[PDB]
């Protein structure tokens, strides 16, 4: 039996969503965002890995 | 010879045709039969009354595969119930592509002439890859890879591995296995019902596809404070058996576990 | 219509919610607002800054009675101390019960978000 030794490297997916409502339901879709100091912000991480 | 010849477009030649009286005297030269009639003149003896000609012609013999050169056949005349009566000289080479050309000359005498069949027109040669030459036997095309693509060891053999998120795959191209003496692969995991498959991206590949976790194919994830890996065997054989060179593909491949997001949208504040 | 429409509980969309970003530019459809903030929207134009949003719309006219059919307005939107200063259009239909539905439309640009007055819950 002859055994050979190969791999690689692989990376998992993590994002971020812009949620624009709080609960987290929906992501954000734009480039430029232009809130107030008194606004609060709704964000998370999400891993598709 | 390949670039210099005639057509004829004439559904008549077939071998289907039922009777008729025209000979074929004045033909000379190099002819690519085109049409529905047929693509290639016959290789049996049809029987009498046939091909618009009371004694129909017919190659004795068969088609040249490709790479050949120039062939000499010795094209026969099937009348009277005696198969190959009369007998003429006949110059055949095949071409790259699917179609051959005839050095066609006129027969001793009148009520001679020759035949199509439908031949292979339902067999083609774009079925074969790009790096597969249109190459034949025995008049039958087939896909001989690049010659050049000779690999004798094992070692050497190519292995396209990437470790995708969800999961991990190991590519093999076909070329390079077809060259290493296995004419049907069988790449078996630590579990057989894991068998790979064929693939093409940019050429011929056979692949497995090992999912990314802990025991779905036998799987053994193996995760230190650094990184995780996930260790399993592949296995290839030419055949349901083995009986001698054994061959193991133990592969691996690490995701990590700190590791960064930035947002893509930019943020503006505005205040008082 | 008044059975083809889409269930919207969300308590952070009333007028007294104090502030957010959000803007409904995928709302697709008609609507049936449920939950503590409200089953209509804004009659009024809520003071900016409101019901998760820097810039808050609200349905300008009443609210039809029974028996109106549909019924067409245009969704005003207060922002930078203009009240109605952004427009939409809105198809806001009677509905049997204590309840009704509006043809929600993207707005123009973000920050911009509806509300969802306490209204008549009491009113049974
Ligand atoms: C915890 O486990 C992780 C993952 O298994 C491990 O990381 C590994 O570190 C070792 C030790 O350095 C690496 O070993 C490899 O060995 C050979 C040569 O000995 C080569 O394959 C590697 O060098 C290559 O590095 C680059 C890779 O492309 C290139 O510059 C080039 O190909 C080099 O040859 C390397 O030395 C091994 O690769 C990593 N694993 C990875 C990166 O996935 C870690 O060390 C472990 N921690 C412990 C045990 O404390
Ligand atoms: C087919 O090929 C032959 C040989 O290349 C061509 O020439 C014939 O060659 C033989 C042998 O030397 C001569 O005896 C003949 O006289 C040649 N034939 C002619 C017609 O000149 C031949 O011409 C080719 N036939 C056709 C029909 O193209
Ligand atoms: C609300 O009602 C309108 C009117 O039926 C729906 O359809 C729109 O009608 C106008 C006028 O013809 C068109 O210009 C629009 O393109 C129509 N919209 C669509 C999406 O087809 C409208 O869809 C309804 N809106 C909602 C949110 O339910
Ligand atoms: C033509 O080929 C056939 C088939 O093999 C053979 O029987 C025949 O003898 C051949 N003709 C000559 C003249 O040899
Ligand atoms: C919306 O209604 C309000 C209140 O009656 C009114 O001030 C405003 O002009 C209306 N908008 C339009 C576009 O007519």
């Amino acid at each position: 039996a002859l055994n050979i030794r190969v791999g690689g490297t692989g990376m998992f997916t993590v994002r971020m969503a812009l949620f624009q409502t709080p609960s987290y339901t929906q992501p954000y879709q734009g480039s430029s965002v232009t809130l107030s100091t008194e606004a609060f912000l709704y964000v998370g991480t999400m891993l598709d890995g | 010879p390949c670039q210099a010849h005639r057509t004829l477009d004439e559904y008549w030649r077939s071998t289907e045709y039922g009777e008729g009286y025209a000979c074929d005297t004045d033909l000379r030269g190099w002819y690519r039969f085109v049409g529905q009639g047929g693509a290639r003149m016959a290789e049996t003896c049809v029987p009498v009354l046939r091909c618009n000609t009371a004694a129909p012609m017919w190659l004795n013999g068969t088609h040249p595969s490709s790479d050949e050169g120039i062939v000499s056949r010795k094209a026969c005349a099937h009348w009277s119930g005696h198969c190959c009566l009369w007998d003429a000289s006949v110059q055949v080479k095949a071409c790259a592509g699917g179609y051959y050309v005839y050095n066609l000359t006129a027969p001793p005498e009148c009520h001679l002439a020759y035949c199509t069949d439908p031949s292979s027109v339902e067999g083609t040669c774009e079925e074969c890859s790009i790096d597969e030459d249109c190459k034949s036997n025995n008049g039958r095309w087939h896909c001989q890879c690049k010659q050049d693509f000779n690999i004798t060891d094992i070692s050497l053999l190519e292995h396209r591995l990437e470790c995708g998120a969800n999961d991990m795959k190991v590519s093999l191209g076909k070329c390079q296995l077809k060259s290493l003496g296995f004419d049907k692969v069988f790449m078996y995991l630590s579990d057989s019902r894991c068998s790979g498959f064929n693939d093409r991206d940019n050429r011929d590949w056979v692949s497995v596809v090992t999912p990314a976790r802990d025991g779905p194919c036998g799987t053994v994830l193996t995760r230190n404070e650094t990184h995780a890996t996930y260790s399993n065997t592949l296995y290839l054989a030419d055949e349901i058996i083995i009986r001698d060179l054994n061959i193991k593909i133990n592969f691996a491949c690490s995701y990590p576990l700190d590791m960064k997001v930035s947002l893509k949208t930019a943020l503006q504040p505005m205040v008082s």
